[PDB]
C-alpha cells in the first residue's frame, strides 16, 4: 500500500504536536512522522507505553524499512501493518490517529470568541488574585485584633483584680478614689476592649463575604477554563485546514 | 503630632499618653513613668529600668522592644497600645531576631510556630554549615574577613585573550597611581608602565619606587583600591585577571587604582561573631522487603470551587512520576456529581512496591468532566498537589494525609502537574483531599547505600564508540531513540571513558526497575567527575535522584569557580525549588559559598528576598534566608538599609499607583518632591550600598536631578552623589530607574544570556561589544534598572530620513573618531542582530534601541525572551538607517566591503552561539518553574532550537540563517 495516505502519517516538522496529540490517549496509540534528522528517510515512529511516548527510528536500507538491521520490509505501509497485527515483543500497534465560505465564517467566529473567552479569562484571573491578596491581608488583620484584644484582655484583669482588693472600702486609703478617677479609667478600659472586640468580629464579618467572593470567583473562573481550551482546540483543527 | 497613646501599666490602669509622633523609645517610657506618678497605686510600680515595653505590630506578631531607639514610625504598631511588662528574653537574641525578621519580611517566631519536624531539623543542622562558614571567615583576620567583606573581583581565566594581548602594547598597561598619604588631599599622581601579569605586590613596590622620586630600594603595609568605588587588589593574582584592569584593557581606557595602607581598610571592617540562637537546643524494614503493589485510598475532597449546573462531574487524576517520568499509568476514580465529592477509593498501581525509586512523588489532581462540547469529554483539573513518596529521613509515607490544593498555573493544561511543589497549600481555604496509604505493620523505609551496592554485582567497537560520540555531543533536549537507549544502557561500562554520556545515559536506565538502579548508583559512584557546565543540567526537574545531584553538587564543589558562580546564581537559585527536601547538598553548597563571599551572599539574599511573595517556596525560602541573616554577618545592617530604601519607593509607587493615576505630571511631580522633601525619606533613601552593585555606594540625592518619567510606565529616576572622594575617577552620579509594575526577571535573563554571549564571542577572538547592564527584581513587578550614559533612543537621535543617525554619529565623531565609531557600530549592531534572533526578542521600534556618543549601540527592554507569540521570527530587521551607518553613508549599502565584513561577522557570532548551544538549553531549562510565562512548557525552549537549528549540521543553519538575514533588510 502506498504512504502519504495512510492515517498515522501526518508529514512535515511539527515535531511538539505529536506531544500534544498523544498526551491523555489510550496506550497503544501510535503516530509515525518523517522529521527531526533529515529531509526525507527518517521516519521516526511515537508509541505510547507506560504513558511515556516510546520513540523508535526507522532505519532505511537499499529501499528497505525496518526497525533494525537486517530490514524485511518493503514500505513503511507494510511495517505498520505487520507489527499492528503482532506485538513489538511491547505492546502490538492499537490506535492509529487519523462550501468555503461557511467554513471560513466559522473559523473566524471561533477567533472572535476565543479572543473574547482569553480576555474574560484574563479579568477573572486578575480579580482572583487581587481577591487573594485582600483575603491575606484581611486574615492577618483579624489575627492582628485577636493578638490586641488578648492583651487588652489581661490588662483589664489584672487591673479588675488589683482596684477591687487595693480599693474596696472606706477602711482603705481609697475614701473617694475609686469613684473620683478609677471606676472611670476601668469604665474607658472596659469601652475600648468592648470597641476592639466589635472591630474584630465586624472584620470576621467582611472576611467573610471576602471569602464568599473569592470561591464565587474560582468557580466562575474553573467553569470557563475548559470551555477555553475546547475552543482553542476547535479554532486550532479548522486553522490545520486553512482552505 | 500627638496620637494618644493608650498605655497598659502592670497594675492595669490605662494611661491616655500624648507624645510626638517622632519620639524615642525611652523618652516614651520617661514620660509614661512620670505621667503614671500621677495615676493611683504608683507606691506598686517598680523601677523604670526593669520594666520593658510590648507592642503588637501590623503584621499580627507582638514584639518586646528590649533595646529600641527607634520613632513611632519605626515601631510600626498595629494599634496605638504600650503594654508594660518585666522582660524575659535576651536582648542581643531578640534585636538579632528583629532585625532578621525586618530583612526576610516576615517575623522569626513564625518559623517557631511552624510544627513541621522537616522545618526544625533543618534550622537546627543548617547551623553547622553556618558556624563552619563563621569559623572560615575567621582563619587568618583580619586578612580573612578583608577577603570576606572586600572580595577579588577577578575572571577564572589568568591567560589573557589574544585580541586584547594586541590591544595592549607588548603587553604594557599604563596605569594612574593615586597616593594621598599627606597631611592634607592633594592627589599624587604616579604613572606606572608594568606588564599585564605583575602581581599586586610588585604593583606596590614600584609604585613605592617611583613615589620615592628615585628607587628607594611599605613592605607589606599597603594594598590597592579601584577609584570611584570600594574595589580592592588583595590576592596574588595577575594585575590584568581583575575585571577592573581587563575592562581597562579592552575599553582604551586609563585605570586609575589607589594606593592604601592596610590599618584603614582593616579598622573599617568590624569583627564578625555568630551566636548559636535559642532553637539550636531542641521495628524498620527495607522497602525492599515488602512484596506489594502501590495503592492509596481517596477518602474524600471537602469542597471545590465547580459550578455544579455548568459542570457535571469531577474525578481525581493521579500518577507516579520520577522527576517527569510516569513511573507507570495513570489512574482515575469514578466519576461523582460535584455536589458529593466521595469516593473513598483504593486506587492501585501497576508499580510494584519494592520498584519504587528514591524520588518518587505521586502528584494529584482534581479534575472536571464536560460532554456538552464533544463526545470526548473535556478534562481540566480543578486543582492539583504532589506528594513526596519518602521521607526526609527515607521512610514510605504512610498513615492517612490531608491536602490543601494549590490552584492551576496560569496556561498549563495539562492535568497534572508534576512540576509544581510538594507540600500542601499554607492557604487552608483552598480544597483539600484526604488520602490514606498502606500499612506494613511497621515503618518501611528505603534501603541504605550499602544494600543497593551490595544488590548489584547480583542484579547485573569502532562503530559502537563512533555511535557513543556522537550521542554525546547531542543536544540535551535532544529526542533520544528507545534503540539508543538500549544502546547506552548496554554499553555503559564503556560509557563511563566518554563522561559527557551522564546526562544521557541518565535518561536511557528505567527508573522503575529496582536491578539498574543499583547498577547506575555503582556507576554514579566511581564516574569520573565532569565540568561544571554539564554537570549543571543534572540539577533540574528531570534528574531528581539523590546519588545523581549529590554527583552534579560535589563536581560544582570541585570545579566552580566564584566568577562564574556569581554568574549562575540566578540559575542555581531557581534550581533551588526543584528539590526534594528542606536540607540537601545544593542548599549547603550555596549557603557556604554566600557565607564566605559578599558578592555571592548579596545577591543571594536579594534573589530570595524577590522570591519571597510566592507561597510555594515562601517558606523554603525563608527558612534560607533566616539562616543567612544569622551568619551573614555585618552586613545585615547594610541589607536593611537597602530594604528600608527599598519599601519606602514602593510606597512612594503605590501613592502614585491609586492616588496619582489622574493627575498630570506637573502635579505629580511636585508631590514627588514633597514627599521626597520629608527627613524620615531623605535618612532612608541615603547612605547605604547598592542593590544592583554593593561595591558603588549611594550617597546624598540630587532632589532636582530625580524626576518621574512621561511614558506610559512612569517609573521614577533617583540620582546619588558617590561618598567616594575619587568621584571624578569612575564617575560623579549613580542614576537608577525604579519601576513598580514591570515584571524584570524576564530581563535579567535576557541580559545574562547578553553577557556570556559577549563573553564566548570575546575568547573566540571577535570584538562585539554588549551592554549587559545591570538588573534586579527584589519583588513583585518591582525592579532597579541601571542608567547608561551619554545614550540616546533611536527616535530622540532621529528626532534631535534615512541619513539622520549617520549624521549624528559624524556630529558627534567628526575628526579621526569616525573611523573606530563606525567600527564599534558596526560590531555592536552585529552582536545585537545576532542575539535578538537567536533568542527571538520581541518587536524592536526605535525606543527600544539606544546608541552611545562613542559608537556603541544597545537594547534596553526586553520581555519576549523565547517570542511568547505563538511561535523563524526575525524581529530585528536591519533598517536602512542601519545600513547607512554601518558602510560609511554609501547609498549602495549592501554593495558595500562594510557590508560584507558585517554579515561575515554575524555569520561567525551564529556559529559561536551554535557551537555552545548547550549552555543555552541548560540555563533555559532552569527557568522552567520560575513562573515566568515565557518560559514553561519546552514547546517554548524549543523555539532556541529551531533558530540554532541544533538538529542539522552547521552549514544547513549556515545557510538558514544566511537566508533569514537576506530577507530580513530586503535592501533596506
Amino acid at each position: 500500500m502506498s504512504l502519504q495516505d495512510a492515517e498515522w502519517y501526518w508529514g512535515d516538522i511539527s515535531r511538539e504536536e505529536v506531544n500534544e496529540k498523544l498526551r491523555d490517549t489510550a496506550d497503544g496509540t501510535f503516530l509515525v512522522r518523517d522529521a527531526s534528522t533529515k529531509m526525507h528517510g527518517d521516519y521516526t515512529l511515537t508509541l505510547r507505553k507506560g504513558g511515556n511516548n516510546k520513540l523508535i527510528k526507522i532505519f532505511h536500507r537499499d529501499g528497505k524499512y525496518g526497525f533494525s538491521d537486517p530490514l524485511t520490509f518493503s514500505s513503511v505501509v507494510e511495517l505498520i501493518n505487520h507489527y499492528r497485527n503482532e506485538s513489538l515483543a511491547d505492546v502490538k500497534l492499537l490506535y492509529p490517529v487519523s462550501n468555503i465560505e461557511a467554513v471560513g465564517k466559522k473559523l473566524h467566529e471561533y477567533n472572535t470568541q476565543f479572543q473574547e473567552k482569553s480576555r474574560e479569562y484574563d479579568r477573572l484571573y486578575e480579580e482572583y488574585t487581587r481577591t487573594s491578596q485582600e483575603i491575606q491581608m484581611k486574615r492577618t488583620a483579624i489575627e492582628a485584633f485577636n493578638e490586641t484584644i488578648k492583651i487588652f484582655e489581661e490588662q483589664c484583669q489584672t487591673q479588675e483584680r488589683y482596684s477591687k482588693e487595693y480599693i474596696e472600702k472606706f477602711k482603705r486609703e481609697g475614701n473617694e478614689k475609686e469613684i473620683q478617677r478609677i471606676m472611670h479609667n476601668y469604665d474607658k478600659l472596659k469601652s475600648r476592649i468592648s470597641e476592639i472586640i466589635d472591630s474584630r468580629r465586624r472584620l470576621e464579618e467582611d472576611l467573610k463575604k471576602q471569602a464568599a467572593e473569592y470561591r464565587e470567583i474560582d468557580k466562575r473562573m474553573n467553569s470557563i477554563k475548559p470551555d477555553l481550551i475546547q475552543l482553542r482546540k476547535t479554532r486550532d483543527q479548522y486553522l490545520m485546514w486553512l482552505t | 503630632p500627638r496620637i494618644l497613646v493608650e498605655c497598659l501599666l502592670p497594675n492595669g490602669m490605662i494611661v491616655t499618653l500624648e507624645c510626638l509622633r517622632e519620639a524615642t523609645l525611652i523618652t516614651i517610657k520617661h514620660e509614661l513613668f512620670k505621667e503614671a506618678r500621677k495615676y493611683p497605686l504608683h507606691q506598686l510600680l517598680q523601677d523604670e529600668s526593669s520594666y520593658i515595653f510590648v507592642s503588637v505590630t501590623q503584621e499580627a506578631e507582638r514584639e518586646e522592644f528590649f533595646d529600641e531607639t527607634r520613632r513611632l514610625c519605626d515601631l510600626r504598631l498595629f494599634q496605638p497600645f504600650l503594654k508594660v511588662i518585666e522582660p524575659v528574653g535576651n536582648r542581643e537574641e531578640k534585636i538579632l531576631n528583629r532585625e532578621i525578621g525586618f530583612a526576610i519580611g516576615m517575623p522569626v517566631c513564625e518559623f517557631d510556630m511552624v510544627k513541621d519536624p522537616e522545618v526544625q531539623d533543618f534550622r537546627r543542622n543548617i547551623l553547622n554549615v553556618c558556624k563552619e562558614a563563621v569559623d572560615l571567615r575567621d582563619l587568618n583576620s583580619p586578612h580573612s574577613r578583608a577577603m570576606y567583606v572586600y572580595p577579588p573581583n577577578v575572571e577564572s581565566s589568568p591567560e589573557l585573550p589574544k585580541h586584547i594581548y594586541n590591544k595592549l602594547d607588548k603587553g604594557q598597561i599604563i596605569v594612574v597611581i593615586w597616593v594621598i598619604v599627606s597631611p592634607n588631599n592633594d592627589k599624587q599622581k604616579y604613572t606606572l608602565k608594568i606588564n599585564h601579569d605583575c602581581v599586586p605586590e610588585q604593583v606596590i613596590a614600584e609604585a613605592i619606587r617611583k613615589k620615592t622620586r628615585s628607587m628607594l630600594l611599605y613592605q607589606g603595609k599597603y594594598i590597592l583600591k579601584v577609584c570611584g568605588c570600594d574595589e580592592y587588589f588583595l590576592e596574588k593574582y595577575p594585575l590584568s585577571q581583575y575585571k577592573y584592569i581587563r575592562s581597562c584593557i579592552m575599553l582604551g581606557r586609563m585605570p586609575n587604582l589607589m594606593l592604601m595602607a592596610k590599618e584603614s581598610l582593616y579598622s573599617q571592617l568590624p569583627m564578625d561573631c555568630f551566636t548559636m540562637p535559642s532553637y539550636s537546643r531542641r521495628s524498620t524494614k527495607s522497602l525492599w522487603v515488602i512484596n506489594s503493589a502501590l495503592r492509596i485510598k481517596i477518602l474524600c475532597a471537602t469542597y471545590v470551587n465547580v459550578n455544579i449546573r455548568d459542570i457535571d462531574k469531577i474525578y481525581v487524576r493521579t500518577g507516579i512520576y520520577h522527576g517527569g517520568e510516569p513511573l507507570c499509568d495513570n489512574v482515575n476514580t469514578q466519576r461523582v456529581p460535584c455536589s458529593n465529592p466521595r469516593w473513598n477509593e483504593w486506587l492501585n498501581y501497576d508499580i510494584y512496591i519494592p520498584d519504587l525509586p528514591r524520588a518518587a512523588r505521586l502528584c494529584l489532581s482534581i479534575c472536571s468532566v464536560k460532554g456538552r462540547k464533544g463526545a470526548k469529554e473535556e478534562h481540566c483539573p480543578l486543582a492539583w498537589g504532589n506528594i513526596n513518596l519518602f521521607d526526609y529521613t527515607d521512610t514510605l509515607v504512610s498513615g492517612k494525609m490531608a491536602l490543601n490544593l494549590w490552584p492551576v498555573p496560569h496556561g498549563l493544561e495539562d492535568l497534572l502537574n508534576p512540576i509544581g511543589v510538594t507540600g500542601s497549600n499554607p492557604n487552608k481555604e483552598t480544597p483539600c483531599l484526604e488520602l490514606e496509604f498502606d500499612w506494613f505493620s511497621s515503618v518501611v523505609k528505603f534501603p541504605d547505600m550499602s544494600v543497593i551496592e551490595e544488590h548489584a554485582n547480583w542484579s547485573v567497537r569502532e562503530n559502537d564508540k563512533e555511535q557513543l560520540k556522537a550521542i554525546s555531543t547531542r543536544d540535551p533536549l535532544s529526542e533520544i531513540t528507545e534503540q539508543e537507549k538500549d544502546f547506552l544502557w548496554s554499553h555503559r561500562h564503556y560509557c563511563v571513558t566518554i563522561p559527557e554520556i551522564l546526562p544521557k545515559l541518565l535518561l536511557s536506565v528505567k527508573w522503575n526497575s529496582r536491578d539498574e538502579v543499583a547498577q547506575m548508583y555503582c556507576l554514579v559512584k566511581d564516574w569520573p567527575p565532569i565540568k561544571p557546565e554539564q554537570a549543571m543540567e543534572l540539577l533540574d526537574c528531570n534528574y531528581p535522584d539523590p546519588m545523581v545531584r549529590g554527583f552534579a553538587v560535589r563536581c560544582l564543589e570541585k570545579y566552580l569557580t566564584d566568577d562564574k558562580l556569581s554568574q549562575y546564581l540566578i540559575q542555581l537559585v531557581q534550581v533551588l525549588k526543584y528539590e526534594q527536601y528542606l536540607d540537601n547538598l545544593l542548599v549547603r553548597f550555596l549557603l557556604k559559598k554566600a557565607l564566605t563571599n559578599q558578592r555571592i551572599g548579596h545577591f543571594f539574599f536579594w534573589h530570595l528576598k524577590s522570591e519571597m511573595h510566592n507561597k510555594t517556596v515562601s517558606q523554603r525560602f525563608g527558612l534560607l534566608l533566616e539562616s543567612y541573616c544569622r551568619a551573614c554577618g555585618m552586613y545585615l545592617k547594610h541589607l536593611n538599609r537597602q530594604v528600608e530604601a527599598m519599601e519606602k519607593l514602593i510606597n512612594l509607587t503605590d501613592i502614585l499607583k491609586q492616588e496619582k493615576k489622574d493627575e498630570t505630571q506637573k502635579v505629580q511631580m511636585k508631590f514627588l518632591v514633597e514627599q521626597m522633601r520629608r527627613p524620615d525619606f531623605m535618612d532612608a533613601l541615603q547612605g547605604f550600598l547598592s542593590p544592583l552593585n554593593p561595591a558603588h555606594q549611594l550617597g546624598n540625592l540630587r532632589l532636582e536631578e530625580c524626576r518621574i518619567m512621561s511614558s506610559a510606565k512612569r517609573p521614577l529616576w533617583l540620582n546619588w552623589e558617590n561618598p567616594d572622594i575619587m568621584s571624578e575617577l569612575l564617575f560623579q552620579n549613580n542614576e537608577i530607574i525604579f519601576k513598580n509594575g514591570d515584571d524584570l526577571r524576564q530581563d535579567m535573563l535576557t541580559l545574562q544570556i547578553i553577557r556570556i554571549m559577549e563573553n564566548i564571542w570575546q575568547n573566540q577572538g571577535l570584538d562585539l561589544r554588549m551592554l549587559p547592564y545591570g538588573c534586579l527584581s527584589i519583588g513583585d513587578c518591582v525592579g532597579l534598572i541601571e542608567v547608561v550614559r551619554n545614550s540616546h533612543t533611536i527616535m530622540q537621535i532621529q528626532c534631535k530620513n534615512s541619513h539622520t543617525l549617520h549624521q549624528w554619529l559624524k556630529d558627534k565623531n567628526k575628526g579621526e573618531i569616525y573611523d573606530a565609531a563606525i567600527d564599534l557600530f558596526t560590531r555592536s549592531c552585529a552582536g545585537y542582530c545576532v542575539a535578538t534572533f537567536i533568542l527571538g526578542i520581541g518587536d524592536r521600534h526605535n525606543s527600544n534601541i539606544m546608541v552611545k556618543d562613542d559608537g556603541q549601540l544597545f537594547h534596553i527592554d526586553f520581555g519576549h525572551f523565547l517570542d511568547h507569540k505563538k511561535k523563524e521570527r526575525v524581529p530585528f530587521v536591519l533598517t536602512q538607517d542601519f545600513l547607512i551607518v554601518i558602510s560609511k553613508g554609501a547609498q549602495e549599502c549592501t554593495k558595500t566591503r562594510e557590508f560584507e565584513r558585517f554579515q561575515e561577522m554575524c555569520y561567525k557570532a551564529y556559529l559561536a552561539i551554535r557551537q555552545h548551544a548547550n549552555l543555552f538549553i541548560n540555563l533555559f531549562s532552569m527557568m522552567l518553574g520560575s513562573g515566568m510565562p515565557e518560559l514553561q512548557s519546552f514547546d517554548d525552549i524549543a523555539y532556541i532550537r529551531k533558530t540554532l537549528a541544533l538538529d542539522k549540521t552547521e552549514q544547513e543553519a549556515l545557510e538558514y540563517f544566511m537566508k533569514q538575514m537576506n530577507d530580513a533588510r530586503h535592501g533596506g
